């Protein structure tokens, strides 16, 4: 009672169940470092200007 | 103090809308009424500058020196305008622009408070001045009279700008009176002799030091009326003030950096007072005055005493007037006979009075007469020097028996003797030369009624 399969059957993507664990780090990977923190604050003007040589703006 | 900066600026337009026939009389009059306004500076206190702004600021040492240019600026133009008669309009307009900008130049960097600014301003002065000279000048060789002015100046002044830059990035501030009150003592370090040689070398070459001065006869001799006016007066003494500024910074190290140039200043001072003696064009014996006057100076800032900046201080102004008038009074000569060779016209009091009259009160001055403020400011140095060391007063006694000597020699050679017989083109003295020797020498006796004008911050 064994029936040939049609055309494109066989290359579809199926679903299986299984008990096995999805593994949770199969790169073996590195706890990542920190980013730089953030920016933050409201931006306020320069203090006293440019603050180059005589320039007293 | 943007109330003088303002209607020097104003000048300038001014200058390029008058009618082609006003040109002179309007500059003057306005140069005039500007150094009334700056006649106001004078008025200082006994403990601190006066501070207009963050930018500008007004001591008792920088206020003469800014009195002094304005009031030189009408003189010049009115000696100019005599050998300036076949020029076009806009070269006329093109002068006076020079002459205008090298004020604005020197106003600004008399009063900057800090010292890039100074040096950015002092460098600047540098255009007009060569401009002036070579495009005005009137032989072949003011051409290589600009070069030598030029390069001479920029070696110098190179470093100073690296080691300002240098500064500003160790205490954080070139304002001068930041950089006074937090002022550091300079340890005994190669570091520390090369920074003060950066600091020292390009006021040194302003001056200008015995042995860098070569470039100040060529470019003395060869400018016009205007340019050696401006060149004797005012723009050697911004080495001085330079240098007055900048020891602030200096010690202790100054104690003993200051040897080499010391001997250079008092030997050469004695080498160029000689030199003085045989000397057969007459704007190169007055150069070399200008270069012996400036070595008593530059004694008087290395030794660093209360009454040697007072003494440095009169000499720069005193020798700013008698300068120009010498230079004015030899002018009027070469206009006459287009020479500038000595003993080609002789016995002139026989035929210009009133000139030798005026040739007699400069020499007088140029000798330090007592009690002019040319005396006053060399017997103050003199007498700081010889609290300094006993055995100066040999040096400087050599150096006032030399001066006087080839004073009267000059006077003598022009004005004595008999004239020269085929010599006969000399016209009688308009009345503007005579206006310009007296505009000269009467500030001269009126500073004398009141000394402690021109007697500095000490
Ligand atoms: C019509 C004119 C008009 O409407 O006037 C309004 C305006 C009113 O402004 P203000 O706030 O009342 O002026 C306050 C004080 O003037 C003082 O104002 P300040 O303290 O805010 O100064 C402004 C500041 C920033 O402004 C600038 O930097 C530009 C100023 C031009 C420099 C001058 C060079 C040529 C002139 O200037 C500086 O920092 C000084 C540096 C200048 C040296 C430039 C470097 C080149 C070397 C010299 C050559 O007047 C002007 O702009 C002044 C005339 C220029
Ligand atoms: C000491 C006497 C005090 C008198 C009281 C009033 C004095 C008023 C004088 C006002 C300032 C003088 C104006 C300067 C420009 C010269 C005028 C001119 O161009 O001639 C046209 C005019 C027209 O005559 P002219 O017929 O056509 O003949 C002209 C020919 O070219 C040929 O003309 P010349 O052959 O007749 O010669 C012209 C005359 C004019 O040439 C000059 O030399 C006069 C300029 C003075 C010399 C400048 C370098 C010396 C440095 C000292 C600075 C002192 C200034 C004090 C403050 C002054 C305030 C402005 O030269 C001389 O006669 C010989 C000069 C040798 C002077 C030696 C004295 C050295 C200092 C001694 C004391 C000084 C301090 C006094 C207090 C001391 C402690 C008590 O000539 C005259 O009228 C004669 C001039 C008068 C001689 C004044 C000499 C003494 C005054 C010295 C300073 C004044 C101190 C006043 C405070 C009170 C004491
Ligand atoms: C034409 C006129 C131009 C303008 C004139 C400018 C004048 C510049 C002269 C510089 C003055 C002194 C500079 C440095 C101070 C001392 C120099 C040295 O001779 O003194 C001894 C230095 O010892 C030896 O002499 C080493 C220096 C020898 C090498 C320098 C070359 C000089 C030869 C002459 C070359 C000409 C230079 C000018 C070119 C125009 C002191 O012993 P020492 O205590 O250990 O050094 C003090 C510094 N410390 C503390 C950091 C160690
Ligand atoms: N630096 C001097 C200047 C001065 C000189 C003479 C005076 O009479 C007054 C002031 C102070 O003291």
């Amino acid at each position: 009672g064994w029936v040939r399969p049609d055309l494109g059957e066989l290359s579809k993507v199926t679903k299986v169940k299984t008990d096995r664990p999805l593994p949770e780090n199969p790169y073996h990977s590195r706890a990542r470092p920190e980013p730089n923190p953030e920016a933050e604050g409201d931006l306020k003007p320069a203090k006293h200007g440019s603050r180059l040589f005589f320039w007293t703006m | 103090m943007l109330k003088i900066i303002i209607p020097t600026t104003m000048l300038l337009p001014m200058t390029w809308m008058s009618k082609h026939n006003m040109i002179w009389i309007n500059a003057t009059v306005h140069s005039l009424l500007i150094s009334l306004i700056s006649l106001s500076l004078l008025n200082q206190l006994g403990e601190n500058s006066l501070n207009f702004s963050l930018t500008f600021f007004s001591d008792s040492l920088s206020a003469p020196l800014l009195v002094l240019t304005t009031w030189l600026l009408p003189l010049m133009l009115m000696a100019s305008q005599s050998h300036l008669s076949k020029e076009t309009t806009t070269r006329k307009k093109l002068y006076i622009t020079m002459l205008i900008l090298l004020q604005l130049f020197l106003i600004m960097t008399f009063t900057a408070t800090e010292l890039i600014l100074f040096y950015i301003l002092f460098e600047a002065t540098l255009v007009p001045t060569l401009i002036i000279i070579t495009r005005w000048g009137n032989q072949t060789e003011r051409l290589n009279a600009g070069l030598y002015f030029l390069f001479y100046t920029l070696a110098g002044s190179l470093p100073l700008l690296v080691a300002l830059v240098y500064i500003q990035n160790t205490t954080g501030s070139l304002n001068f009176l930041i950089i006074h009150y937090w002022s550091h003592p300079l340890s005994n370090s190669w570091s520390n002799i090369f920074m003060w040689l950066a600091c020292i070398m390009a006021f040194m070459v302003k001056m200008p030091l015995y042995g860098l001065h070569l470039w100040l006869p060529k470019a003395h001799v060869e400018a016009p009326i205007a340019g050696s006016m401006v060149l004797a007066a005012v723009l050697l003494k911004l080495g001085g003030y330079g240098m007055m500024r900048i020891t602030t910074i200096l010690n202790p190290l100054t104690n003993y950096m200051a040897y080499p140039f010391l001997m250079l200043s008092m030997w050469g001072m004695i080498m160029t007072s000689s030199i003085c003696l045989r000397q057969t064009d007459l704007k190169s014996l007055i150069a070399y005055s200008s270069v012996s006057h400036m070595a008593l100076v530059i004694v008087a800032i290395m030794i660093q005493t209360p009454w040697s900046f007072m003494g440095a201080t009169a000499l720069m102004i005193a020798h700013g007037l008698t300068s120009s008038m010498l230079f004015c009074l030899a002018n009027t000569n070469y206009e006459r006979v287009h020479s500038r060779t000595m003993i080609l016209a002789r016995g002139l009091q026989t035929l210009l009075p009133l000139m030798a009259t005026w040739w007699l009160v400069a020499s007088l001055t140029n000798l330090a007469l007592p009690p002019s403020i040319n005396l006053i400011g060399e017997l103050f140095i003199i007498t700081a020097s010889f609290s300094w060391s006993n055995i100066t007063i040999i040096l400087m006694g050599m150096n006032m028996m030399i001066t006087a000597l080839y004073s009267l020699y000059m006077l003598i050679t022009t004005q004595r003797g008999k004239y020269t017989h085929h010599i006969n083109n000399i016209k009688p003295s308009f009345t503007r030369e005579n206006a310009l020797m007296a505009l000269h020498i009467l500030p001269l006796l009126l500073l004398t009624l009141n000394p402690k004008m021109i007697l500095g911050p000490l």
